[PDB]
């Protein structure tokens, strides 16, 4: 299994990116 | 047929104008192998047993030391003994002791139930005591524990 | 005290996988790394830190002495074999592995534990010592003493000492028995944790409970959860005891969304801040929020994004895009229309898609049929 | 302790109303639903929500 | 039975608190239970009996 | 014509059959069978009996003078003791005992509650039991 099995995502860009887009322009001016 | 393969004991069938010994059926089981008395790998207490520390001694000094030293008892010239009983009231280390024993005297500890399903073919317990102990005598060193029933 | 060695994976992966970003934590180390270790890893970390200085000085003074504490009762066992009882009695070694295994390094620790492997037969220091083998193994992050001697542990002693036993193979759960799998095998194991008082082993008994939640929602969405999690009464005893955890269930089971993806944040701020994140959290991640988007797309036929984004917090590009990966990944079957703002799911009826898995078992039951027919008569 | 079995059974008689007034339609508007039971859209919306779910 | 055959016994008391706990630590162990079950409260909660 | 023969063999079942017990097979359609007259035989079965219905000493019928295997009766024939019918409830309510809860509660769980419960056993380890003895005063 080695650390993750199979597949999964190689985009290394998402980390809490739904925080960073809370956090983008403060929610987008909390839309 | 032939006459060496007839044994006591062997179902037989017998023809029905005049009896000749047709053919051997085979026999079933021994009745005291079918039940057989279980050979255990001892699970010992690891003698952890609070309160029965004189009996842990007592029995030491009386059973162990003839099986770990024969040495002992050949330079002494004393005959190594057979048996040890236990009496006391039920549930107080009747069959504890014995597999704590067996375990620490590195020996297979064998229980023998026989009370009186043996004795339903009545002449069985005169085979129990046979067989039973021909496995004690040729499995390994070991201990063989028997109840109260014998006196009853 | 092999059973309080664990301290040494413990502390040691409390800062040594978060040593990159630890400051105070490697002050948390200095008074256990030479106080209280096995043996000479206390150096190791000069690798990685500063050069040291001082523990090269007293380290070195105990241990030698502690081998002229090691003649012990190995002495007192050639001048008490002169009883002929087996050759041997409990003085000696199988009475002193608790040094040899807690100062003990692996690389004769492991040569340690097969001389008191070569032991006494009773069952249950035997089962105490391979537990203790186990915990060795995940000293180092070895990853196969850990797969080799679990199976030891679990199938080979399993002749007696069971149902009360079973509380301390209840390490085969985080460890190569179960990996970053955090499902069924783990969550299973998880659940049952008849118990409230600690046992060592991880620590910190509300850490286990909420290692046991956060696996409960990668485990089941909701057949028989409610039963499982939100009605127990010890676990709501410890929900009561921790605040957020508890936040962070209600927001999924009362289906509020929204304050949810709060939660995920604040998972996130010990997702990888603990000591196990040398395997990585995405795949627990990624999968509460296709959880989430599947238990909203639920009952909803034709929903308006506009609606999804006030359901689940900000982000009407952010849904999108979300939504854009998900559902060409190949899971949360639905067809969005970027038109219209309308997100319309479709679903397979049951005649479809059993017809779909008969056709592919039938295929490759078919192919192993004519393979085993053309081995035979040629 | 009334507080807790009465809003027990405020939650079952809302979803034994709800299940009875449905009983006849197939097709129906929310709103209808709504006006008949005196509530607003929302929670009306989350309630049958939640019983699908 | 005497002669050769059998020898010395040994007997038994009714069992003290340490061996009330022992046998009860002892019949325990198949069982599932709860950590933290306090044994030795079982085993002062009752005053006296056998095993 | 196989099967018209199978058929035909069956012209020694006729129908005064005495009833025995199966006891144990020795080979192929051969075994013996203890007759209820009282003696112990060794008989020959047909090809047209089936091997699944004999096992737990089942009740079969053997011939009268030749005395071999023929035919396989329903699992219970002879019993001589019959149940307790649908007319033979005796009408006592459970409502008309009164002040026995303690003990028809326990004897309540102890018959009907295990025939669905019984994995709860295993997972704890009470080893449930078979039989339960009753004893008191008389009356």
């Amino acid at each position: 299994e080695d650390n993750w099995d199979d597949d999964n995502v190689e985009d290394d860009f998402s980390n809490q990116l739904r925080a960073e887009l809370e956090k983008h322009g403060y929610k987008m001016e909390t839309s | 047929i032939d006459i060496n393969d007839v044994t006591p004991n062997c179902r037989v069938a017998l023809r029905n104008d005049s009896y000749t010994l047709h053919k051997i059926l085979p026999n079933k089981v021994d009745p005291l192998v079918s039940l057989m008395m279980v050979e255990k790998v001892p699970d010992s207490t690891y003698e952890m047993i609070g309160g029965l520390d004189k009996q842990i001694k007592e029995i030491k000094e009386v059973i162990e030391l003839p099986v770990k030293h024969p040495e002992l008892f050949e330079a002494l010239g004393i005959a190594q003994p057979k048996g040890v009983l236990l009496y006391g009231p039920p549930g107080t280390g009747k069959t504890l002791l014995a597999r704590a024993v067996a375990h620490h005297t590195d020996c297979t500890f064998i229980r023998v139930s026989g009370s009186e399903l043996v004795q339903k073919f009545i002449g069985e317990g005169a085979r129990m005591v046979r067989e039973l102990f021909v496995m004690a005598r040729e499995h390994a060193p070991s201990i063989i524990f028997m109840d109260e029933i014998d006196s009853i | 005290p092999k059973n309080p060695d664990l301290r040494i994976a413990q502390l040691r992966f409390l800062l040594s996988l978060p040593e990159h970003r630890g400051d105070a934590a490697v002050r948390d180390e200095l008074m256990a790394a030479v106080r209280d270790n096995n043996m000479a890893p206390y150096y190791e970390a000069l690798c990685k830190s500063l050069d040291w200085q001082i523990d090269v000085d007293l380290l070195n003074k105990m241990k030698k002495a502690n081998e002229d504490e090691l003649k012990r009762l190995d002495e007192e066992l050639e001048d008490a074999e002169k009883n002929l009882g087996e050759s041997e009695i409990r003085d000696a070694m199988m009475a002193k592995a608790e040094y040899l295994c807690r100062i003990g390094d692996k690389e004769g620790a492991l040569t340690a534990f097969r001389k008191t492997y070569d032991k006494t037969v009773a069952l249950g220091h035997r089962l105490d010592i391979v537990f203790y083998l186990l915990r060795i193994g995940l000293f180092y992050m070895d990853n196969d003493l850990i797969t080799r001697n679990t199976e030891k542990a679990k199938s080979l002693i399993e002749e007696g000492g069971d149902w009360d036993r079973r509380n301390r193979l209840k390490v085969y759960q985080g460890l190569y028995c179960v990996a970053i799998r955090d499902f069924k095998q783990a969550a299973e194991l998880f659940l049952d944790t008849v118990s409230t008082f600690t046992s060592y082993e991880l620590m910190d008994y509300k850490t286990f409970v909420t290692y046991t939640v956060y696996v409960s929602m990668i485990a089941l969405e909701r057949p028989d959860l409610r039963e499982k999690v939100i009605k127990g009464a010890e676990i709501l005893e410890v929900l009561h005891s921790l605040p957020a955890v508890r936040q962070y269930l209600f927001s999924l089971y009362e289906c509020r969304y929204s304050v949810f993806f709060q939660s995920l944040a604040v998972v996130e701020q010990e997702m990888k801040k603990d000591w196990l994140f040398a395997p990585h959290y995405r795949y627990y991640v990624r999968e509460m929020r296709i959880h989430a988007y599947s238990q909203l797309l639920e009952s909803y036929r034709s929903l308006t994004l506009g609606y999804m984004a006030e359901a689940f917090g900000v982000g009407v590009e952010f849904i999108d895009q979300e939504l854009s990966r998900f559902i060409a990944a190949g899971r949360l079957h639905c067809k969005i229309d970027k038109v219209n703002e309308i997100v319309e799911t479709n679903r397979p009826d049951s005649k479809n898609w059993q017809y779909q898995e008969t056709i592919k078992k039938g295929d490759l039951l078919l192919n192993r049929v004519q393979k085993l027919s053309r081995v035979i008569n040629m | 302790i009334i507080s807790t079995h009465l809003a027990k059974l405020y939650d079952n008689l809302l979803e034994q109303n709800l299940i009875r007034v449905i009983e006849p339609f197939s097709r129906v508007q929310i709103e209808h639903i709504s006006s008949l039971i005196k509530l607003s859209k929302a929670d009306v919306e989350r309630k049958l929500s939640q019983m699908i779910l | 039975l005497r002669p050769g055959r059998i020898d010395r016994k040994i007997e038994f008391p009714p069992p003290n608190e340490e061996a009330r706990l022992d046998i009860l630590k002892i019949h325990s162990r198949k069982m599932n239970l709860t950590r933290g079950i306090n044994l030795r409260k079982i085993a002062e909660l009752m005053p006296g009996a056998s095993g | 014509e196989f099967l018209h023969a199978q058929e035909e063999v069956k012209r020694i079942q006729s129908i005064p059959l005495v009833i025995g017990q199966f006891l144990e097979a020795v080979d192929q359609n051969t075994a013996i069978v203890g007759s209820t007259t009282g003696s112990n035989y060794y008989v020959r079965i047909l090809s047209t009996i089936d091997r699944e219905l004999l096992k737990p000493n089942a009740s079969v019928a053997l011939h009268k003078h030749s005395n071999a295997l023929v035919d396989v009766l329903p699992p219970e024939a002879d019993s001589s003791i019959m149940m307790l019918t649908s007319d033979q409830k005796p009408d006592v309510m459970y409502a008309d005992i009164g002040g026995m809860d303690i003990q028809k509660q326990e004897v309540r769980e102890a018959v009907e509650l295990p025939l669905t419960h019984f994995e709860l056993y295993k997972q704890i380890g009470i080893d449930p039991p078979r039989g339960v003895l009753m004893y008191g005063p008389p009356g």
